[PDB]
């Protein structure tokens, strides 16, 4: 009882593409924001963290303690 | 109708979404009623019936889009089989191990490993992120 | 007229993913195969020296 | 002794223009790149008076006889040595 | 004058399917076999 | 490469054409039909009388059968141009695939 | 010397189905076994020099 | 007639199927030789309890691979059967030296298992480095028959070059200039110059090897005043370029292949992927010493190497967006050679990022001659070259044979396959980053998790090769016969029939120039 | 492409038997060298 | 030393092979980046049935992906060739130790002020002491000062070998009659593990290296001991 409106019929594959490329792009920044804080930061952390306060000396009294050593009993 | 390799230089048909109109009908010889019936479309062919116009279609092409586009189940049988040889392979290296491959060496040993897992952490193999950082030196366990 | 896939495509499915998964958790569990996983979290330390 | 690249038939301009734009001017802009990298001042040196440099038989002929015609003060020291 | 046509024009017949299985086993077989059968040789001579 | 008003034009003037014979209305569609975009109505209408021309049933039947499938998911498209078509259906006597059973697999 | 390329273009240009290797007459056949026998002769006796060699005497 | 047509043939659609014969059978060798280092690494401790036996399986397991399999496949199997198909020429140009490039690869062959029957083998890995290679740490024939080996497979490849560029430049319709020809015959054009300019470098090479070990001379010996790192630059010099002969015919089919089974009448961008194609091959000489950045290199040398490596990822990534350009809007055709192709670009696409990564000169000296470059070189040329011979074989089989295969079962084949392959090489990626070094007939306990999915992941292969055997078996066994193929007015080479006769072209194309 | 129904069909069960001979080709020679490895070594 | 199921590198233990560790994080971001970019794109492509199969215009798009690859290559060559002179800027050492590669050990030559040199080979599975790891130690460690800038030559006397310690970042190739020098500076104490990495023959996976770093002060009185 009602027509049906004219819809878009050209360009329907460009129209596909150019959208999911944007998509495409968008979630490849998303990424690299979650991988960057995921491994990179969270390394450059790690390391930091470690040495701050890390005591050389004592680590290796641990290790001479503990019987590694070949040249220190 | 029948395609003949000797016929391999001639325009031939195919049935394609992307050629809709192949280089040839379908179907080159004609009945009697056949030609009586390409004679009647050459009238108005709203005098034709519907199993009319479905013979003059059937006769230009041998499929129509939807049987060319038809999905099957021939997935199921690939991965299915795929599958198959798949396991068929661990029967393969359930032999191996039997009857190819020795015991592996004693540094294996629960009581070897538990040894030398101790003996890492006392030299802090990876102690920043790898394997002794994981070890909590304070309460003498693994961190939870 | 149905085709092979019809026919015998939910079958063949079945059969080989119920296989496949079977005979490799038999492989990868039963038959003595050393993975050597990581300690972490599994193995006891006990004094070695 | 020819390269690895390989496309002749009958030479003509398509193929000239195709090392123009695919090898010549993509090499241009690799160096300009290299070069533009490597630019930047370097610490000029102490001066030293040698006797065989900044050679004076003649005053030249333009400015006060003791520049030579395309003179950097940055760079290039009098016999004196730098300029202030 | 050659033969032409599919099943022509290779060096080995199929005009018999089992002895094409034959050969093919064969052909393939001795290739995949030979290191296995040179491993064993090295190993055997020290 | 021009408006799009200009494109569909030319392919109307290129079926209508009066005395356009078989292999220019094959080469027609067959090359239309490569491009991205489904054929305006018009330009259909256009191919569709010059099967009736050519005395093709079968060709215009295909024809519609084409728009369908280039508009893949967009399932609104085919319906739509169907609608646009009626008029001339009905004057040609031509039954879409649907009628004549053609859209079963 | 007198050219007589001419009469070797006759020769070889004979209807006579042979290929060229051949086609100069039965000299060309006995070099063509000689060649063959050589090669065959001498490729089963590199065969055996290989069974010789893959075994310990060096 | 049986030897006149296969003995002594100048025919070359025959001359390339003894090089797919020749080709397949090598596959078996090649792949027994893999699957012996799998299972001498698939448990921790040793399997053969000789490493020197071990040392010779890979050694000879890479010679097949890259010698017997691959370049007589891609070159002389789809080179000759397709290259004068799709210019139209009646054969090759020189269609008797053509026969004698492929009756000089069994003898190789031959000296190749005389070397790993005599003595101890070559346990020398594929760079024959001295002194290793030498005739105090190797006395005796095995390394002089593996040289002699490499100078039969060598001449046969030059004089095969010669053929090709020769029939590519003189062999085309008078009207169709280079740059109308298809890319795989560009692809193979390309692959003939760099075997052209870079085996006779090898050639010179393994001859100073040669005598030395021999003649007394000094070349690599530096109690002669020789230097060892000299044979290094001299493989290498040969050996950068190898890896793109080796790869180049590849994507050459794999153009043909995603343009087809999209339903285009062309690739997207032909004079990129010539240009890309032409870019790659210049390169390929001029980066050699990356194989090279562990041996004492001044550090200026090495940042050159570094850059002008990855300079190679731009042409390549034109190749790679313009496939995905070409099934862009296509009438996608799900064959089990699309699979082939699709599983190509990506497999190739992983193994070039782990190059860039291994181009990095500082990063290379913890990766080098540990699995990582295992990991890198069989994703991008392993499978790289054995996807898209896979692709070209299923593609092309009904052309060279009249009949079809199963689809259903070459789709199989291709899934086992896709998972073997990953199964086996993925994790070689962690073992490499972590330490283990390649050449090993064993390794630190830490390392037994991911040798022993590799080596499972190597049986998996091993079940998809035993079903190809069985798929072309089904095909000869059934005797389908083609029909029709469709774009024959884009693949030129499909258009004399199936199989085409044994002459073609006697009549030449016509073809204006307008 | 399009091609004739098989000149000489090959039922499921003669690829069973081409499957398996095939399979067989290639397992039992090998197999039966490493299942004698330890005899080799030894010796 | 690597772990049961390692994925990445042996933790940093000089500061060298921590700007190694930040640079591959920085590399294998882009690695996954385009891999990820190629397989969503190939995806893209084949999941619809709408089709363009007529001629499609190149040089538009070439630009985008010459330059788009070409600014990621430099971003990658930046920091490579930054790490890459930083290793190789001087840094005075105050110790050199010689290592010569052999067939299948290594002996080691600290001949700065004494004769102290000796051989360092595998530990024999069967002679293993309980805990000790399989093919990695050997008799006599590598014992070395802490903390300082050591030069390390490397050299062969009889085929290659390639000196390695994957936690430190180093690899050298040991070439007779040719002396190849790396330097060495470990941040901590404790034992760090090697193997030797270029094919050598029939032992070449039985021939490891173990460095011991440990203060001046002990390294001192067990060099006097070694004597
Ligand atoms: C866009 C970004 C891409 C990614 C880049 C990644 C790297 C970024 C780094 C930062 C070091 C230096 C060093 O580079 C080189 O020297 C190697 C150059 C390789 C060959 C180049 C071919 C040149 C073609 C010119 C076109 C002419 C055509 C000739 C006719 C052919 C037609 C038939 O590298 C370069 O500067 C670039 C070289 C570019 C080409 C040089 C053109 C002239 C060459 C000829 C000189 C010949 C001397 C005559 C001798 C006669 C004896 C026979 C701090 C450390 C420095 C950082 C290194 C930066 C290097 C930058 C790039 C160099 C690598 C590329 C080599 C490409 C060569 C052209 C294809
Ligand atoms: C597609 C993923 C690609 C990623 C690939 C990259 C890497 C290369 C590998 C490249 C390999 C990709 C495999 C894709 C399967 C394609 C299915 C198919 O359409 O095949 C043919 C179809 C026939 O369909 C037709 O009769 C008409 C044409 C086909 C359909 C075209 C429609 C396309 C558009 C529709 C989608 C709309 C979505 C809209 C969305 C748009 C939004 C706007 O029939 C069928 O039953 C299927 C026949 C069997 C095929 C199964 C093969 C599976 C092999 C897997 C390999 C790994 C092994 C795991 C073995 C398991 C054991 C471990
Ligand atoms: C054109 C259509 C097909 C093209 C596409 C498909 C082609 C490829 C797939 C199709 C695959 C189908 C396989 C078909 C089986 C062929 C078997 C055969 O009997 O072939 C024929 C003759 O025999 C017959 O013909 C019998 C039937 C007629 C009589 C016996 C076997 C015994 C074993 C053979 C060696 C002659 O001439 C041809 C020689 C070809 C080159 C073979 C390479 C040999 C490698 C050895 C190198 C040196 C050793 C070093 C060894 C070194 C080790 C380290
Ligand atoms: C890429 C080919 C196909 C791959 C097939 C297998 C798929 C693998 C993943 C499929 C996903 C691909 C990436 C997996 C990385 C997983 C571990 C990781 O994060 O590793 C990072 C580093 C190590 O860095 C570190 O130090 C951090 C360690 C963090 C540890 C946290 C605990 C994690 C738990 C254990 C994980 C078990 C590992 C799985 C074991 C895998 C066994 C097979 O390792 C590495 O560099 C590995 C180097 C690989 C370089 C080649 C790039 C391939 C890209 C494929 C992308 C396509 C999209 C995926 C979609 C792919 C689908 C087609
Ligand atoms: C098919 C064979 C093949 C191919 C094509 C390649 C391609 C490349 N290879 Fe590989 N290579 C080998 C086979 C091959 N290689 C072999 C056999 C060895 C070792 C030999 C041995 O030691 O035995 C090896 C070793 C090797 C080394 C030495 C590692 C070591 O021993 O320490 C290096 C170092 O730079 C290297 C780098 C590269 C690079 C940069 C490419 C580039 O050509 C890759 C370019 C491709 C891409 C980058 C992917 C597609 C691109 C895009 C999608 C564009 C966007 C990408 C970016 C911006 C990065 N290769
Ligand atoms: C075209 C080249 C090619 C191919 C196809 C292969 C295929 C395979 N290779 Fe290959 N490999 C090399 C070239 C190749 N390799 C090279 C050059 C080396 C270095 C040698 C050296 O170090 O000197 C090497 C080294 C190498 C090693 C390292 C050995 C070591 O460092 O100690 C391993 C280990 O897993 C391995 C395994 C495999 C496996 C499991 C397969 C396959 O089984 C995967 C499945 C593929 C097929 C089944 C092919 C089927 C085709 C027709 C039948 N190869
Ligand atoms: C930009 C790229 C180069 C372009 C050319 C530049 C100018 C050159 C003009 C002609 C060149 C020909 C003569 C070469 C003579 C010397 C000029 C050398 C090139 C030059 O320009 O040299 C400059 C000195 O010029 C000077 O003396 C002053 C030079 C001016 C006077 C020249 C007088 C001599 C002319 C003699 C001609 C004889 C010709 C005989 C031909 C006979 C044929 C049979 C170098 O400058 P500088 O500050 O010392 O150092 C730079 C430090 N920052
Ligand atoms: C360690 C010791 C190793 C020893 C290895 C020895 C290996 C091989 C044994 C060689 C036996 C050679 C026999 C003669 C070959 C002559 C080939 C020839 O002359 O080939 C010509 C083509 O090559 C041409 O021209 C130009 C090319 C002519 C090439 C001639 C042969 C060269 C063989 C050695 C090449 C080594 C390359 C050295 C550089 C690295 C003619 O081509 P045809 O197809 O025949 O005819 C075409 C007809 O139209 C002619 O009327
Ligand atoms: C890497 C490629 C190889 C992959 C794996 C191969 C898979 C196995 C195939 C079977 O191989 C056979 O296995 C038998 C054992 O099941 C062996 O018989 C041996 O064992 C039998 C049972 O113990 C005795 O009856 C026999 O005489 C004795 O030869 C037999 O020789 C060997 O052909
Ligand atoms: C015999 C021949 C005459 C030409 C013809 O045959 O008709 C003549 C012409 C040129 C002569 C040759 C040339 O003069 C060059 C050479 C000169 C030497 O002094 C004698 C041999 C030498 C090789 C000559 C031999 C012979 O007398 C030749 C070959
Ligand atoms: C590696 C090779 C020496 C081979 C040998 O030892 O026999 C040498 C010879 C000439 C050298 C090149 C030339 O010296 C020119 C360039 C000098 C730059 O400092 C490094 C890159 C540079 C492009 C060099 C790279 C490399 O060291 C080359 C190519
Ligand atoms: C000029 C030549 C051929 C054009 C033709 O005659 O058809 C074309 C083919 C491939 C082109 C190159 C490739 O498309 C790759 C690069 C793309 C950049 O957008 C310009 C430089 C770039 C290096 C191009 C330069 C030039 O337009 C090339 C070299
Ligand atoms: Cu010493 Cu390998
Ligand atoms: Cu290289
Ligand atoms: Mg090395
Ligand atoms: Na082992």
């Amino acid at each position: 009882s009602t027509a049906l409106a004219k819809p878009q019929m050209r360009g329907l594959l460009a129209r596909r593409l150019r959208f999911h490329i944007v998509g495409a792009f968008m979630v490849s920044l998303g990424f690299a924001t979650f991988y960057k804080f995921a491994v990179a930061e969270k390394r450059k952390k790690a390391y930091a963290d470690f040495y701050r306060n890390y005591d050389s000396m004592k680590d290796f009294e641990e290790m001479r303690k503990a019987g590694i050593f070949q040249s220190a009993k | 109708s029948v395609v003949k390799s000797e016929d391999y230089a001639l325009p031939s048909y195919v049935d394609r979404r992307d050629y809709p109109l192949p280089d040839v009908a379908h179907v080159k010889n004609l009945s009697a009623s056949q030609k009586a019936l390409k004679e009647k479309e050459k009238a108005s062919w709203s005098s034709l019936s519907i199993d009319e116009k479905v013979e003059l279609y059937r006769l230009k092409f041998k499929e129509s889009f939807a049987e060319m586009n038809r999905s099957t189940n021939e997935w199921k049988t690939v991965v299915g089989a795929a599958m198959f040889f798949i396991g068929f392979t661990a029967l393969l290296l359930i032999w191996e191990k039997h009857y190819v491959y020795g015991p592996i060496p004693h540094t294996f040993e629960e009581e070897w490993v538990a040894k030398q897992t101790k003996r890492m952490l006392d030299m802090k193999v990876a102690p920043i992120q790898g394997f002794s950082a994981k070890w909590d030196y304070d309460k003498n366990e693994w961190k939870k | 007229a149905p085709d092979f896939h019809d026919k015998y495509g939910n079958a063949v499915l079945a059969s080989g993913a119920t296989f496949c998964v079977a005979v490799w958790v038999y492989m990868a569990t039963q038959i003595g195969i050393e993975w050597n996983p990581s300690p972490v979290g599994r193995v006891t330390p006990k004094e070695w020296r | 002794a020819s390269a690895a690249k390989g496309d002749h038939g009958g030479t003509g301009a398509r193929t000239w223009r195709f090392l123009t734009f695919g090898l010549a001017l993509p090499s241009v802009a690799l160096c300009t790149l290299n070069s533009w990298l490597h630019s930047g001042h370097r610490e000029r040196p102490a001066f030293i008076p040698y006797h065989h440099l900044r050679i004076r038989t003649k005053p030249f002929s333009w400015g006060d006889g003791n520049h030579t015609f395309f003179h950097n003060p940055r760079v290039n020291p009098l016999p004196t040595g730098y300029e202030k | 004058h050659y033969e032409e046509g599919p099943g022509k024009n290779i060096p080995f017949s199929v005009e018999n399917k089992w002895r094409l299985l034959a050969m093919m086993t064969l052909f393939f077989g001795s290739g995949f076999a030979a290191p296995f059968f040179i491993v064993r040789h090295q190993l055997l001579k020290k | 490469h021009e408006t799009d008003e200009e494109f569909d034009a030319r392919w109307v003037t290129y079926f209508n054409k009066p005395d356009i014979d078989a292999w220019e209305l094959r080469k027609g569609m067959n090359t239309l039909v490569g491009y991205d975009l489904v054929p305006e109505p018009k330009i259909i209408d256009a191919a569709l009388r010059a099967c009736r021309r050519l005395n093709d049933f079968a060709s215009a039947v295909r024809i519609l059968e084409v728009v369908k499938d280039k508009a893949g998911p967009h399932k609104e498209i085919y319906p739509y141009v169907i609608q646009e078509l009626r008029p001339t259906l009905n004057e040609l006597g031509i039954s879409t695939p649907e009628e004549l059973g053609l859209d079963k697999v | 010397f007198e050219n007589r390329v001419a009469e070797k273009q006759k020769l070889f240009q004979e209807d006579n189905g042979l290929p060229v290797h051949l086609k100069g007459g039965a000299t060309d056949n006995i070099l063509y076994r000689v060649t063959m026998t050589l090669c065959l002769g001498g490729t089963l006796y590199s065969l055996y020099c290989l069974g010789w060699a893959s075994f310990p005497h060096k | 007639m049986f030897i006149n047509r296969w003995l002594f043939s100048t025919n070359h659609k025959d001359i390339g199927t003894l090089y797919l014969l020749f080709g397949a059978w090598a596959g078996m060798v090649g792949t027994a030789l893999s699957l012996l280092i799998r299972a001498e690494l698939g448990q921790p401790g040793t399997l053969l309890g000789d490493d020197q036996i071990y040392n010779v399986v890979v050694t000879a397991h890479a010679f097949v691979m890259i010698f017997f399999m691959v370049m007589p496949i891609m070159i002389g199997g789809f080179g000759n059967w397709l290259v004068p198909l799709m210019i139209g020429a009646p054969d090759m140009a020189f269609p008797r030296m053509n026969n004698m490039s492929f009756w000089l690869l069994p003898p190789s062959f031959l000296l190749l298992l005389a070397s790993s029957m005599v003595e101890a083998g070559a346990g020398t890995g594929w760079t024959v480095y001295p002194p290793l290679a030498g005739n105090l740490a190797h006395a005796g024939a095995s390394v002089d028959l593996t040289i002699f080996s490499l100078h039969l497979a060598g001449v046969s490849s030059i004089l095969g070059a010669i053929n090709f560029i020769t029939t590519i430049i003189n062999m085309k319709p008078p009207a169709m200039s280079q740059y109308q020809t298809p890319l795989f015959v560009w692809s193979v054009m390309i692959t003939a110059v760099l075997l052209l300019l870079s085996l006779p470098v090898l050639a010179a090479g393994i001859t100073m090897l040669l005598t030395d070990r021999n003649l007394n001379t000094t070349f690599f010996d530096p109690a002669g005043g020789g230097d060892p790192i000299l044979y290094q630059h001299l493989f290498w010099f040969f050996g950068h370029p190898e890896v793109y002969i080796l790869i180049l015919p590849g994507f050459g089919m794999i153009s043909h292949i995603v343009t087809y089974y999209s339903g285009k009448k062309e690739p997207f961008g032909y004079m990129g992927m010539v240009w890309a194609m032409m870019s790659i091959g210049f390169l390929g000489f001029i980066v050699w010493a990356h194989h090279m950045f562990t041996v004492g290199m001044d550090v200026d040398t090495r940042a050159y190497f570094t850059s002008a490596t990855m300079i190679i990822a731009i042409p390549t990534g034109v190749k790679v967006f313009s496939w995905l350009a070409t099934l862009h809007g296509g009438n996608i055709k799900w064959s089990p050679a699309m699979m082939w192709a699709l599983g190509f670009i990506f497999l190739f696409t992983v193994g070039g990022l782990t190059g860039i990564v291994l181009a990095n000169s500082s990063l290379d000296i913890v990766l080098h001659d540990t699995y990582y470059v295992v990991a890198h070189f069989h994703y991008v040329l392993s499978m790289g070259a054995v996807f898209a011979i896979m692709g070209g074989f299923v593609h092309w089989f009904p052309l060279f044979s009249g009949y079809t295969l199963n689809d259903t079962w070459a789709k199989i084949h291709f899934a086992i396959m896709f998972v073997g392959v990953n199964m086996t090489f993925f994790p070689q990626h962690f073992l490499g980053l972590s330490g283990m070094p390649r050449r090993y007939s064993d390794y630190p306990d830490a390392y037994t998790m991911w040798n022993t999915i590799s080596s499972m992941g190597s049986f998996i292969s091993l079940t998809a090769v035993m079903l190809m055997v069985f798929i072309i078996w089904e095909a000869f066994a059934s005797k389908r016969e083609v029909l029709t193929v469709d774009l024959t007015t884009t693949n030129l080479e499909w258009l004399n029939g199936c199989p085409p006769p044994y002459h073609t072209f006697e009549e030449p194309t016509y073809v204006n120039l307008k | 492409i399009t091609a004739k129904p098989a000149k000489t069909p090959t039922s499921p069960k003669e690829q069973a038997i081409g499957l398996s001979v095939t399979f067989l080709s290639f397992l039992l020679p090998a197999g039966w060298v490493l299942y004698h490895l330890d005899n080799y070594k030894k010796s | 030393m690597a772990y049961p199921m390692q994925l990445g590198f042996q933790d940093a233990t000089s500061p060298i092979m921590e700007e190694l560790l930040h640079f591959h994080d920085h590399t294998l971001m882009i690695v996954f980046l385009i891999s990820s970019l190629v397989l969503y794109i190939i995806s893209l492509m084949l999941t619809t049935k709408l089709t363009h199969t007529s001629t499609m215009d190149a040089q538009e798009v070439e630009t985008i992906w010459t330059i788009l690859p070409a600014i990621i290559l430099i971003l990658i060559a930046l920091p490579s060739l930054r790490i890459l002179y930083m290793m190789d800027e001087i840094n005075n050492p105050s110790l050199t130790v010689k290592t010569m590669g052999h067939q299948w050990y290594w002996s080691y030559e600290y001949t700065d002020y004494e004769d102290l040199s000796f051989d360092s080979y595998m530990i024999p599975t069967s002679e293993l002491k309980p805990g000790e790891l399989r093919l990695l130690e050997v008799d006599n460690r590598v014992v070395l000062p802490m903390e300082m800038t050591i030069r390390m030559l490397v050299s062969s006397e009889d085929v290659l070998h390639s000196w390695a310690v994957p936690s430190l970042g180093l690899k050298t190739d040991a070439i007779p009659g040719r002396l190849n020098q790396t330097t060495l500076m470990s941040s901590r104490p404790g034992l760090y593990y090697g193997q030797c990495s270029e094919i050598c023959g029939s032992n070449h996976s039985f021939m490891p290296i173990v460095l011991e770093l440990v203060p001046l002060k002990y390294f001192e009185k067990w060099s006097a001991s070694m004597l």
